[PDB]
RNA sequence: ACCUCUGCUUCUGCU
RNA sequence: AGUAGUAACAAGAG
RNA sequence: AAUG
């Protein structure tokens, strides 16, 4: 399932997703699963924080070069901690422990997104179980289930726009048999890998003490016997 | 004041490799704008996959947009400021 | 300051036994490890590039307050700043021939304390510590 | 790292030592190897001069 | 010269990588008198290592 | 005691010794750290000197 | 070219 | 010449 | 008693 990545998402959106997944150590062609998550993360942060500006005098407006909203995920790690850093150090608001994902000029508060399945106000309070009341919350999911946080500001056309877009992407995975491949998790694992390629192993054979044709003999010998006496 | 440094060796500007000062000359000019954007660079080692140009361009971004919200620039030389940005 | 008030006593001529013991070389103002002390130094000189906040910033708020007051408005480079905090927070601990003292006021005069054969009774300026007394 | 650049050897991007030497027991594999050398090219002035 | 002496009782080949003359000393033959000998036993140093 | 030299240190040692030294010693670590604490034996046991 | 460069700057190949 | 000591310098380059 |  890439093709639909592919085609359903411009190739900024990808890109940063995949290095998102490569600063975690992960592999993208090898889990869908995480990528599309990135990518419905990323588009609905992108999508919130489109057409919301701020003007000379600061008054909001959905329509210069001055957004109201600054977004934070999708930068590389140093450099959205960077802008976190500076945004609190600015305003006088405390830095937060963790990484937000977008930040209100408005307001002046950082706003982090969650994406879920099921009940809204679950994965409110379940962010609201980590969190405190240290940034503010839009959760969303993909059947016109909402849940903002208590202190927000977010307006009708935006969230016509995300849940829009979040059904016709359930609409478009049901559509392909997609959705069975989100629903099972595509775990395995990213361990250490180091592979010997062929002039090195022909080397590491002809590299062996008299009396071994090849390493792996030299090596089993190693292992297994006893040269006690 | 007494902390001064010597002299580099100049033995390289007759042999084959006077090619390797522009190219170090082409090196340190990148290197003296990075320390000019991120003053940390000298004392922590800066980590990163991305690009030198991309952690430059966005902390100027940053850098801009904080300098017009608190006055220290007009709204003249933010728009010079941000068309430059937006050519890089 | 701790060598102009401080006052010295008789000299002694007489065996003396060192033993190689690893003791701090400077006095400190805090002992932190080096990173911890690293996020410290962070915070002090360079704020927007610290990156993720620890928990060490919560316990160190007076210090960073304190060395932000007085590191205020001079004109010296970042890099000497840093190396004069990474040298007043971050510990030097060498193995050195010890007879008798072993705090780090007296680790800075070990070469002028005593010898192999003679001893200099010395007291350095400041105060005294009670876990050392 | 300049010259491993130049046949599609990244082990340098990624930021890591484990990546770099695989791409240095990869090299050992590569059939050519392409790198930034320095030659010469001699130049003709003109003047009053002798031979 | 002195590294090839000191082993030239063991086992040469021509190496099927590179082509150059290869000797090899380790689990060569016993030596007969007090010349510095590079014929390490495997047998030997295994069971050091084992102790 | 013994005050003790060892004479021709350098010429006499071995890397297909030190290739079984690091066999031994990372009996129980994965393989992937095996293959990589076995490549410097390797490069060694077929070096090229550069005369001058 | 009674001109210029250099004083630790490495010589596989252009030779 | 000489310094020196298993091989150089007693100017090199354009 | 330490602080790698
Ligand atoms: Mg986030
Ligand atoms: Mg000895």
């Amino acid at each position: 399932m890439d093709t639909f990545i592919t085609r359903n998402f411009q190739t900024t959106i990808i890109q940063k997703a995949k290095n998102t997944m490569a600063e975690f150590s992960e592999d993208p062609e090898l889990q869908p699963a995480m990528l599309f998550n990135i990518c419905v993360h990323l588009e609905v942060c992108y999508v919130i924080s489109d057409m919301n500006f701020l003007d000379e005098e600061g008054k909001a407006y959905t329509a210069n070069l001055r957004p109201q909203y600054e977004v934070i995920e999708g930068m590389p790690r140093t450099i959205a901690w960077m802008v976190q850093r500076s945004l609190a150090q600015e305003h006088g608001i405390e830095t937060p422990k963790y990484l937000a994902d977008l930040f209100d000029y408005k307001t002046k508060r950082f706003i982090e997104v969650g994406i879920t399945k099921g009940l809204a106000d679950d994965y409110f309070w379940k962010k609201k179980e980590k969190l405190g009341n240290s940034m503010e919350l839009m959760i969303f999911s993909y059947n016109q289930d909402y849940s903002l946080s208590n202190e927000s500001s977010l307006d009708e056309e935006g969230k016509g726009r995300v849940l829009s877009r979040l059904t016709e992407l359930q609409a478009e995975l049901s559509l392909k048999n997609l959705w069975q491949v989100l629903i099972g998790e595509e775990d395995v694992e990213k361990g250490i890998d180091f592979k010997l390629g062929q002039t090195i192993s022909r080397l590491r054979d002809i590299s062996v003490p008299a009396g071994f044709s090849n390493f792996e003999g030299m090596r089993s010998y190693i292992d297994n016997i006893d040269p006690k006496g | 004041t007494h902390s001064w440094r010597t002299k580099r060796n100049r033995s390289i500007l007759n042999t084959d490799q006077r090619n390797m000062i522009l190219e170090e000359q082409c090196y340190a000019k990148c290197c003296n704008l990075f320390e000019a954007c991120f003053n940390s660079a000298s004392y922590r080692k800066p980590v990163g996959q991305h690009s030198m140009l991309e952690a430059m361009a966005h902390r100027l971004r940053m850098d801009a947009r904080l300098d017009y919200e608190s006055g220290r620039m007009s709204k003249d030389d933010f728009e010079k400021a941000m068309a430059h940005l937006g050519e890089i | 300051m701790r060598l102009d008030n401080a006052t010295w006593g008789r000299i002694t001529f007489g065996p003396v036994e060192r033993v190689r013991k690893r003791v701090l070389l400077n006095p400190l103002t805090k002992e932190m490890p080096p990173d911890e002390a690293s996020n410290v130094i962070m915070e002090i000189l360079f704020p927007k590039e610290a990156g993720i906040p620890r928990e060490s910033t919560w316990i160190h708020r007076e210090l960073i307050k304190e060395k932000r007051e007085k590191l205020k408005g001079t004109m010296i480079t970042p890099i000497v700043l840093a190396y004069m905090l990474e040298r007043e927070l971050v510990a030097r601990r060498r193995f050195l021939p010890v007879a008798g003292a072993t705090s780090a006021e007296f680790i800075e005069m070990l070469h002028c304390l005593q010898g192999e054969n003679w001893r200099q009774i010395y007291h350095p300026g400041g105060n005294k510590l009670t876990e050392s007394r | 790292i300049t010259s491993f650049r130049l046949n599609d050897l990244n082990g340098a991007d990624k930021g890591g030592l484990i990546p770099f030497c695989q791409d240095i027991i990869d090299s050992l594999d590569r059939p050519e190897m392409t790198f930034f050398s320095v030659k010469n090219i001699k130049k003709k002035l003109p003047a009053k001069n002798r031979k | 010269i002195r590294t090839h002496e000191y082993s030239n009782k063991g086992k040469q080949y021509i190496s099927d990588v590179t082509g150059c003359t290869m000797v090899d000393p380790t689990n060569g033959p016993l030596p007969e008198d007090n010349e510095p000998s590079a014929y390490a036993q495997l047998d030997c140093v295994l069971e050091a290592l084992d102790r | 005691t013994v005050t003790g030299d060892n004479t021709k240190w350098n010429e006499c040692l071995n890397p297909r010794i030190f290739l079984a030294m690091t066999e031994r010693i990372t009996r129980d670590s994965p393989i992937w750290f095996r293959d990589f604490c076995s490549i410097a034996p390797v490069l060694f046991s077929n070096k090229i000197a550069r005369l001058g």
